[PDB]
RNA sequence: GCCUAGACCGAGGACUGCGGUUACCUAGGAUGUUGGCAUAAUGAUCUUAAGUCGCCCGUCUUGAAACACGGACCAAGGAGUCUAACGUCUAUGCGAGUGUUUGGGUGUAAAACCCGUACGCGUAAUGAAAGUGAACGAAGGUGGGGGCCCAUUAGGGUGCA
RNA sequence: AGCGUGCUACUUAUACUUCACCGUGAUUGCUGUUUUGACGCUUUCACGAGUAGGCAGGCGUGGAGGUCAGUGACGAAGCCUU
């Protein structure tokens, strides 16, 4: 990670731009759209009790 | 108490008060308080008396007359919080109340000739307008009291 | 003064700062140096090692006057020169005429060699000198004269 | 109620005034309380704190320490500041011309500074020729050279000095100080 | 001395009047800046709301499902007293600056802070605060940590003097930085003294110390944190 | 010496937020949204009613 | 308030703090003593027990030491003792010592009236 | 956005600040007015009644109101002291020295004042002892280090403890 | 007015919010206006349980040096007393 930060910093320095090297914890996910072509929702219900012995 | 002498740094000068920003604003009266409204007095000598409201003085008080002939309540001031404002109204547009103010009721038994003359002059117009409504003079001449089973939170006035 | 002691502040509190369970008994643990090998070993071993046992040989009738030999180092040797004439001696001293410092007459038995001398000849009279003390005196052009 | 993350009602643990009731030391505190409060110079804030210190926290500064501090490169004409007593050193071979401001001077110290062309001034005289401590150099004496420190942190294999009244072969040298007598610590 | 002190007071009054004239003239521009900033914040709030609404409607129309972006901010209120807390949740509550009952703090949701709040979960009620809730909190009970002292946020100069290096010049800049979790959320939320709320007007549920899901008060209530804060602030 | 609530004191509200005046002037608290009368759920979203 | 103006005087506790069981036993005087016992109901602050002195009852620093008339009271034993109250006649009142004779007490009252000093015990 | 009912509070005490309306303000803490009282309305205490709560203190104890122990009552007396030698800390005097008080001088006579040789401790340690006995160097190098010097964010120099 | 369960309102701890006052700790500033208190004045914030025990600041007693040219037979000390 030290090498990667050094490589990324010089590359941003080479391109004259900035790069952020601090690690981040996992963030909450963004918005998204769920396609339903081939994936129409299937309805589930709780199942009755059975004995299998 | 003890033997502790005052020190030189214990000053006796009284500081001035800070500049107050409590600029007074005019009194708001209840919507039911309209000149000519019949009022019920709740405290004082004339408690229970039904009287006519005439003018809002600059002292935040109400100018009131009985009329004196019907009630025995003369021209005087009352406080708005010691008054029940009923819904009965008398046309007082024909009553001249220009000369009445705070300085009229200034403290100096007997009674001024001016005050007696004003009583008669006001009561003439007041009686003239009162006669139009039947039983209004009788209503004004009768005292108010709470009967058994009277709930002031349920009664309309 | 008694008015400053904590005995005056403990008045009114039952146990006088001694505890309600432990109390202030006569001599718990013994008197004096009792139990130094059994229940006070942890104290003597930690803070006073070497306490128990014999080391070395005895010396019947030891007279400490025999071993009297106060030490003076070289950095303090010129303090025995007269204060009113020290600066003159520091200037006019040569091989032909150097100040005499009688160390025994000032109460010293041995001259030791800590520190540095002025590069100035001196005549030092001593009962004893160290090897390095005499080497430093000769280097500044001085000499050591043994006395008794 | 509060879940306290630190101890409540805790004094700073630093002296804010001298323990001494000497009125003349108070005058010096009077002067440097004003200077530290108003000059933004870090020198004046250090001096005010040093005036509070106890006797063992202001060890004497020998005239040899001042000589060695003046022998730093570019420090030969600096003003030596000692918040405490300046003592003499009869082991010096020579002393330079210097200006030294101290709480106290010994007779030998005052003689030696003035003999070599220097000045021995007080700390109030310092505040007029150097109200911000310009071109100064604070010298502190050895704190760990005290005799009481010899016995601090004593223990097995600690190498400190035992608290003992007499010294000799019969005094705390046998068991625990020698492998021939059991163990050695 | 009467005329001496009157002359000095009138002279210093004139100097103060001139300096205040100049100061107000200079500050007018700064107030225009913060006015523009607040207007822009309102505009972007409205634009984002309408954009999300439109995206939901379009996904509904186009046989799809718009999944909302996960919340980036949470408001955590300690609703439990200070007695009988195990060392690890006690340390977690101390590090969240929740050292009394009814203390509130803003937390930016990631993984480290989420696992922190999970450790303190049986002792706190938390949720996702709305913009009006943040505004009301900061306006009524907003305090700053100035030289380790709790100072009321009664003037924008205090906020500027403490957060201008983070581009916070107004109380609305601070509210925006909290709400839309900004690059300086850490400094702005740590500058904010923990909110010291009252008890709810209307009470809690019959038994607080059980999860919001099971009919209690602890855990994540999400949009009902706004009603709870309305009760308690 | 005495904290005043900007949600109660209008002068303090204008002192802290100068944009509140425009908010009041523009009736931002009751601003209408202009849009068409549409219903985009007529199709597959009726999977909510039954399945 | 005929003295230098002061805030309204507040006394947090107006009764006497009486030592526990100074009512049960004659040997126990009413002078306050703090209970130090391990089981003491008063030291443990049980509900229904007597109030105890603590720093919370301390007087307002602006009304502390002021008598009901608004003055701080200074003890006077002779006529020369009134000299320290010359510039404090509106904030300090004089109280004549009990052991001053009936002759010298008349002189103190006479000079105090001349100087404007108020006397808290003017009759005895 | 608007209207409306009630309760508690009024700390501060010339001015200083931020805003608003554009001089004034509701904007860094209550003012205005009226009535009554000053032989008193008001406040405090004591006694007592009522309501509510309140078990006997001290002690040893994990646990005492305990069916654990002392205590019928009262007054007076009544228990961490002084000394020899010491540790830490602090104040003071002098300082590589320090300590006049064993003694001598002196005296207004157990005081105060004055005097000095020795001696104690310190200034050298280590070894069982015979014995030996502290500068390679600017009294050492390295990394920090308050303060000081040169600068000009930064940077450099010097750097006591 | 029991049991299981849901709901609306309501009751009140020395707990929470705001405020007054006390103390502790910190803190802002205070000498050409420091000005007969700088061991002092002042701004601000937070906090306050406690046996054994520690420390600090105070109350009281016998006697001593100094001082009040202090009280007192025209009434000291002591004692009784809403
Ligand atoms: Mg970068
Ligand atoms: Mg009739
Ligand atoms: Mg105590
Ligand atoms: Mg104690
Ligand atoms: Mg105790
Ligand atoms: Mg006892
Ligand atoms: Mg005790
Ligand atoms: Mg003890
Ligand atoms: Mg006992
Ligand atoms: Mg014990
Ligand atoms: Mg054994
Ligand atoms: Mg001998
Ligand atoms: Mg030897
Ligand atoms: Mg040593
Ligand atoms: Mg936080
Ligand atoms: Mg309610
Ligand atoms: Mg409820
Ligand atoms: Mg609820
Ligand atoms: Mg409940
Ligand atoms: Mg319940
Ligand atoms: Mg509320
Ligand atoms: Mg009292
Ligand atoms: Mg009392
Ligand atoms: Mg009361
Ligand atoms: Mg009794
Ligand atoms: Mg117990
Ligand atoms: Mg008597
Ligand atoms: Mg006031
Ligand atoms: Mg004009
Ligand atoms: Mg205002
Ligand atoms: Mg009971
Ligand atoms: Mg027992
Ligand atoms: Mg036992
Ligand atoms: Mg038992
Ligand atoms: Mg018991
Ligand atoms: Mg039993
Ligand atoms: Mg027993
Ligand atoms: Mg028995
Ligand atoms: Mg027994
Ligand atoms: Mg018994
Ligand atoms: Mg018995
Ligand atoms: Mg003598
Ligand atoms: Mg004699
Ligand atoms: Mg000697
Ligand atoms: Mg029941
Ligand atoms: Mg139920
Ligand atoms: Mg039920
Ligand atoms: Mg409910
Ligand atoms: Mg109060
Ligand atoms: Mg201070
Ligand atoms: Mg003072
Ligand atoms: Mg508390
Ligand atoms: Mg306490
Ligand atoms: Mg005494
Ligand atoms: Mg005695
Ligand atoms: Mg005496
Ligand atoms: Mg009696």
């Amino acid at each position: 990670r030290v090498k990667s930060n050094a490589a990324k910093k010089r590359e941003a320095k080479a391109n004259g731009e900035t790069v952020y090297l601090k690690r981040q914890a996992a963030k909450p996910r963004g918005s998204r759209i769920i396609s339903t072509e081939g994936n129409i929702p299937q309805t589930l219900a709780p199942v009755a009790y059975e004995t299998f012995i | 108490m003890s033997q502790v002498a005052p020190k030189w740094y214990q000053s006796e000068d009284v500081p001035a008060p800070k500049q107050t920003r409590k600029t007074a604003r005019p009194q708001k009266l209840r919507a039911s308080l309209v000149p000519g409204t019949v009022l019920i007095l709740l405290a004082g000598r004339f408690r229970g008396k039904r009287v006519v409201y005439l003018k809002n003085l600059e002292d935040n008080t109400l100018l009131v007359s009985g009329p004196f002939k019907v009630n025995g309540v003369p021209l005087r001031r009352v406080n708005a919080r010691y008054v029940i404002a009923t819904s009965t109204k008398v046309n007082v547009s024909g009553v001249d109340v220009s000369k009445f103010n705070v300085e009229y009721f200034a403290r100096e038994k007997e009674i001024k000739a001016e005050r007696v003359a004003d009583q008669k002059s006001v009561d003439a117009a007041l009686l003239s307008e009162i006669k139009k409504t039947p039983l209004l003079k009788q209503y004004l001449a009768a005292s108010f009291s709470l009967k058994n089973g009277d709930r002031p939170h349920l009664l309309k006035f | 003064p008694t008015r400053l002691t904590k005995t005056r502040k403990h008045r009114g509190n039952v146990s006088a700062g001694k505890g309600r369970i432990g109390k202030h008994r006569k001599h718990p643990g013994g008197r004096g140096k009792a139990g130094g090998q059994h229940h006070h070993r942890t104290n003597l071993d930690k803070y006073h090692p070497g306490y128990f046992g014999k080391v070395g040989m005895r010396y019947f009738h030891k007279q400490q006057n025999h071993f009297w030999r106060p030490e003076i180092n070289l950095d303090k040797l010129w303090t025995l020169v007269d204060s009113e004439k020290k600066d003159e001696y520091l200037s006019k001293s040569s091989a032909s005429a150097a100040p005499v410092i009688d160390t025994l007459a000032h109460g010293y038995g041995k001259v030791l060699g800590k520190g540095r001398l002025p590069e100035v000849p001196v005549i030092v009279k001593a009962r004893f000198v160290s090897k390095l003390a005499e080497e430093k005196i000769r280097a500044v052009g001085g000499v050591v004269e043994l006395v008794a | 109620g509060r879940d306290h993350t630190s101890k409540q009602h805790v004094r700073s643990g630093h002296r804010t005034a001298p323990k001494s009731d000497n009125v003349y030391l108070q005058l010096l505190v009077k002067l440097y309380s004003f200077l530290a409060r108003r000059t933004d110079a870090p020198f004046n804030k250090v001096i005010l704190k040093s005036l509070f210190l106890s006797k063992i926290n202001r060890p004497p500064v020998s005239v040899s320490r001042i000589s060695r501090a003046l022998k730093q490169k570019g420090a030969a004409e600096k003003t030596i500041v000692v918040v405490g007593t300046v003592t003499d050193d009869n082991r010096l071979l020579e002393f330079p011309k210097a200006t030294i401001a101290a709480l106290r001077f010994t007779a030998g110290a005052k003689d030696r500074i003035l003999k070599n062309g220097g000045e021995a001034i007080t700390l109030d005289q310092l505040a007029l020729r150097a109200p911000k401590g310009q071109n100064t150099l604070i010298v502190r004496g050895p704190r760990n050279s005290r005799e009481a420190v010899r016995h601090f942190g004593f223990g097995p294999h600690k190498g400190k000095a035992p608290r003992i009244l007499s010294k000799g072969r019969k005094f705390e040298r046998a068991r625990g100080r020698r492998r021939s007598r059991g163990f050695k610590v | 001395t009467l005329q001496k002190k009157e002359k000095a007071q009138q002279k210093t009054a004139e100097e103060r009047a001139a300096a205040k004239k100049v100061r107000k003239a200079a500050n007018k521009e700064k107030r225009k800046v913060i006015f523009d900033r607040a207007a822009a914040y309102q505009k972007e709030y409205t634009e984002a709301e309408r954009s999300v609404i439109k995206a939901k409607r379009d996904a509904k129309a186009s046989n799809s499902y718009y999944v909302d972006a996960q919340p980036k901010l949470v408001f955590v209120v300690r609703i439990k007293g200070i007695n009988k807390i195990p060392p690890k949740p006690r340390k977690v509550l101390q590090l969240l600056r929740l050292t009394q009952i009814n203390a509130g703090v803003f937390v930016r949701l990631t993984k480290a802070t989420s696992e922190l709040i999970k450790l303190a979960e049986p002792y706190v009620a938390y949720g996702y605060p709305s913009l009006s809730t943040i505004r009301q909190l900061v306006y009524k009970r907003g305090f700053g940590k100035v030289n380790k002292q709790r100072i009321a946020l009664s003037d924008n100069a205090i906020i500027e003097a403490n957060l201008g290096k983070f581009n916070i010049l107004s109380i609305e800049d601070l509210i925006h930085e909290i709400y839309t979790v900004g690059p300086n959320f850490k400094q702005v939320s740590n500058f904010l003294w923990p909110f010291k709320l009252s008890n709810p007007n209307g009470g809690f549920r019959a038994r607080k110390f059980q999860h919001f899901i099971q009919g209690g008060d602890t855990g994540n209530r999400e949009q009902f944190i706004n009603a709870l804060v309305k009760q308690m602030n | 010496v005495l904290k005043k609530n900007p949600l109660k004191n209008k002068q303090v509200l204008l002192r802290l937020n100068p944009y509140a005046k425009a908010y009041a002037a523009e009736k931002v608290g009751s601003a209408k949204v202009e849009q068409a009368k549409v219903k985009p759920s007529k199709g597959q979203f009726a999977e909510v009613l039954k399945n | 308030a005929t003295s230098v103006p002061h805030p309204k005087i507040v006394k947090k506790y107006t009764k006497k703090f009486k030592r526990h069981h100074s009512d049960r036993y004659h040997r126990v005087a009413e002078n306050w003593r703090k209970q130090k016992g391990i089981d003491s109901c008063v030291r443990r602050r049980f509900r229904g027990t007597i109030p105890q002195p603590n720093i919370g009852y301390g007087s307002n620093k602006k009304t502390k030491f002021l008598n009901p008339a608004g003055y701080k009271v200074y003890l006077v034993k002779n006529v020369k003792d009134l000299d320290v109250l010359l510039l404090h006649t509106k904030s300090y009142a004089a109280e004549i010592a009990s052991s001053v004779s009936s002759r010298k007490r008349v002189e103190i009252v006479a000079k105090a009236k001349k100087l404007g000093v108020k006397v808290t015990n003017p009759k005895g």
